[PDB]
């Protein structure tokens, strides 16, 4: 907190900053717990006020009713509300919400594979057109190269591209197929 | 009217701070300077853990900000809350 | 030897990737020609066939060639489309996978949420050797070996990322390396990059203009078989066009509201279903003879499909439908079940429905 | 040339009432309002009609025994026998009908395709009527506006 | 229109002041400023 505030303070000084850098690693474990505020001081400024937040405040804080109450206090109090009753309906739902968290203490004490399938439909699918690269079985287009022609030529460019949009159906209904299946 | 006040109410929650009330724009001059205000300057969470805090300290062990917001909190008085103005408004000269 | 075929392989690419948009110019005037000729079908005689009706005898036989012509033009501009925008999805892929893989480590530090299909795919990229292949930056691999070999393991960047790490340092100082000739099928064969391709085609698969494409295609091959579904290609001009395809989003645009407000009336519609079963049963004969009565409300799913279906279409209401209640003992009942019906399902849901999509469009 | 042909026949001088809505002003805009947006009036009218028609598609394959229209059982009078008449019959009597085009067809009750003509006729009650019409009509209110 | 038209009568005098016409927030940067300024300073019935 010393270094905290002293940094935020003297914002162009590099002695101070180099004691920063040597306890960079502090300064991150302790940032969950450093709570910041700024106030409207006595002497007529702002000022900043650093404290500290236990760890349950957070398990508390993010309790699932908390955020509810959250949200509801956040829509009444930005509909509803005055700007100048404002700060007043925040503190009561402060302190409501701390009530609510020293319940939650006391009662605590004590798709995926639709994604999944539509990868597998991929990898399987495009094995399939794959296969015969991998199989080097192109023995008999290089002896139909070894005739080449510009009809042989054009069909086999042809052929290529039909052969993908062939896989890419095949790739459409396995995803129909496994989406039905998944649904039911 | 139901539907657009929401979408009104979302839209002032990601357009001004909640506390002082300033624009983003102001602090959006640097890269993320409204999420930075909003996060770590002006919280809500922030400010209710402070309360919580200000409660569990002894009474007795209170510095000379926290018994001064003591008092207002017992008094009733929320002055202590900025608005319109922040560290950086304040500041803005010096510091900038 | 294959400088003879690969440049005019080349120079189709080429030739289709210029004309992608003159032939989706044509193949959309085609398809508003055959569906103009369609028009003039008769059915004539059990078994019944379909024959075109003309004065003149000439359309028939245009029809069969404007078929094949709308297939041909078809395939042709997906391998237009092929050609042109796929090297740039690839590109686009290929950057935003390096970002995220330097900046942010998303297979190295962190892990995809697992439930991204383009995350998940993205990981057989990393691994192939021929990555940039479109992307500039060729050494994002050695940079992220850099940046994250000491913390998380030379050995272990090396196996993620499919690197050979003294081969960079072995080339930066001398070398000597054999090239070989492209001429052996071996070595072509040996060059093609199974693993990279595999991405490239998933990549491909999963691009939505392709799969538009393809649908189109398989329509007009479906068309052959029976020519009425050469029809379908007249929504193609609803996305053409800028204002129909505004019209048509505005249908998903608000699609959860939309959906969760057809099932609140399909929720309202079945209490009055029930209601009307268990008490106003006489009520719903839909027969004049005297002889066979013709009860739409004794099985409940007839009941309930006989209000969603007569009852919500009805302007009025189902008190159009179903019978008079004057002179009953349940007339008073009746009548206000009729009058909320008409005031909840016709007055209220469905002006809500028929105004979110309105409301959409503007 | 309307005064003139007024005298070959006097039901042409009828026309000239239409005079007096561009003499005044707010009949003026009424008017205008109608071409303020006329591109994507059209283009709407244009997406109405290939709706209108796929679904004229839809009905010729399929439900065709359910489009008689006539009463007496000694002739019939089919309406999508042919497909240029079916066309007509659903731009006609089908856009103008408030429930769609299920109103006019005969009640699919107790066949096998009840529930494909069902959601047939729900989807064009709602497409038709309830979307595109209501987009139509509010292009000129706005427009007005 | 004339729902919206007395909406807007009513939100005026909500927010700003009938005499001087100045805006309800300068006066309400100290709590009860407006009312103070509409009840005590600038006053219809004061002004009567
Ligand atoms: N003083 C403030 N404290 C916190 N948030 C503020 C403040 N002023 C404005 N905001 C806005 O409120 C939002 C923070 O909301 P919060 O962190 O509770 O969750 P959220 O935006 O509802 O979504 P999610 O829970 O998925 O993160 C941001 O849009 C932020 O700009
Ligand atoms: N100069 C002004 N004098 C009085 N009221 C003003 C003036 N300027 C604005 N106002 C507003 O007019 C309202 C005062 O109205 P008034 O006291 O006559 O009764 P009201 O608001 O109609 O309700 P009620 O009679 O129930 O109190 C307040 O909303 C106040 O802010
Ligand atoms: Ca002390
Ligand atoms: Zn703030
Ligand atoms: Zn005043």
């Amino acid at each position: 907190v010393l270094l905290t505030n002293l940094s935020e303070h003297m914002p162009n000084d590099t002695r101070l900053q180099t004691f920063l850098e040597l306890a960079e690693s502090v300064l991150n474990y302790f940032q969950p717990f450093l709570g910041r505020i700024e106030i409207m001081g006595s002497a007529k400024r702002i000022e900043r006020v650093y404290f500290e937040i236990s760890e349950s405040s957070r398990t508390q804080w993010e309790k699932p009713q908390v955020k509810e109450s959250k949200r509801q206090f956040i829509f009444d109090v930005v509909n509803e509300g005055g700007e100048k009753e404002k700060m007043e309906l925040f503190v009561n739902f402060c302190e409501d919400t701390i009530f609510e968290m020293q319940l939650a203490a006391q009662i605590s004490e004590s798709s995926i594979l639709t994604v999944r399938s539509a990868l597998f439909a991929l990898r399987y699918n495009i094995l399939t057109l794959m296969r015969m690269l991998s199989l080097k079985s192109l023995k008999k287009q290089m002896k139909k190269v070894k005739k080449m022609t510009v009809k042989d030529m054009v069909t086999a460019f042809f052929s290529s591209y039909w052969s993908i949009f062939m896989t890419l159906l095949h790739f459409v209904a396995s995803v129909f197929r496994g989406f039905f299946r998944i649904i039911c | 009217e139901l539907r657009d006040q929401q979408e009104q109410v979302k839209e002032d929650m990601e357009t001004k701070c909640f506390i002082c009330g300033i624009g983003n724009d102001y602090f959006d001059t640097v890269p993320h300077g409204f999420e930075t205000h909003t996060l770590q300057e002006h919280n809500l969470a922030n400010y209710l853990f402070f309360l919580m805090y200000l409660i569990n300290k002894d009474e007795t062990e209170h510095t000379g900000q926290e018994s001064y917001v003591w008092k207002m909190y017992q008094e009733r008085c929320w002055e202590f809350f900025p608005a319109g103005d922040c560290f950086r408004k304040q500041y803005e000269d010096q510091l900038n | 030897f294959w400088k003879k075929i690969i440049a005019y392989q080349q120079k189709l690419l080429n030739y289709f990737a210029r004309n992608f948009y003159n032939m989706r110019m044509l193949a959309l005037f085609v398809a508003f020609a055959i569906n103009f000729i369609l028009l003039f079908y008769k059915v004539s005689t059990i078994a019944v066939h379909y024959v075109l009706e003309e004065s003149s005898g000439y359309m028939e036989p245009t029809l069969r060639i404007l078929a094949i012509l709308h297939t041909v033009i078809s395939f042709f501009c997906i391998i237009g489309y092929y050609c042109l925008k796929v090297p740039l999805v690839i590109f686009k892929r290929e950057k935003e996978v390096a970002r995220k893989l330097e900046f942010d480590g998303l297979y190295i530090t962190e892990q995809p949420s697992e439930d991204d299909i383009k995350g998940q795919w993205d990981r057989l990229v990393i691994n192939t050797q021929s990555f940039p292949n479109n992307y500039w930056d060729k050494f994002v691999k050695r940079k992220v070996m850099d940046k994250y070999g000491e913390f998380y393991g030379r050995d272990r960047i090396s196996e993620l990322l499919g690197m050979d790490k003294a081969a960079l340092d072995f080339s930066d100082a001398r070398e000597k390396k054999k090239p070989k000739k492209d001429s052996s099928l071996s070595a072509v064969l040996n060059s093609i990059d199974v693993k990279y391709q595999m991405w490239k085609l998933g990549v491909v698969f999963t691009d939505n203009s392709f799969l538009y494409l393809a649908w189109y295609m398989t329509m007009s091959v479906l068309g052959h078989y029976n020519n009425f579904f050469f029809a379908a290609h007249l929504l193609d001009i609803a996305m053409g066009f800028k204002t129909l395809r505004t019209i048509l989003s505005s249908v998903t645009h608000n699609g959860k509201q939309l959906v969760l407000t057809v099932g609140l009336l399909a929720v309202v519609v079945y209490l009055y279903t029930v209601v009307a079963f268990n008490f106003f049963r006489k009520f719903y004969n839909k027969s004049e003879d005297g002889d066979t009565p013709d009860m739409k409300c004794d099985d409940m799913l007839t009941c309930y499909m006989f209000h969603m279906y007569v009852g919500v279409r009805a302007g009025g209401g189902i008190g159009d439908e179903i019978e008079d209640p004057a002179g009953d003992e349940y007339e008073i009942y009746r009548i206000i079940f009729d009058i909320t019906f008409f005031f909840f399902v016709i007055v209220i849901l469905l002006a809500i429905i028929q105004g979110l999509i309105i409301d959409a469009f503007g």
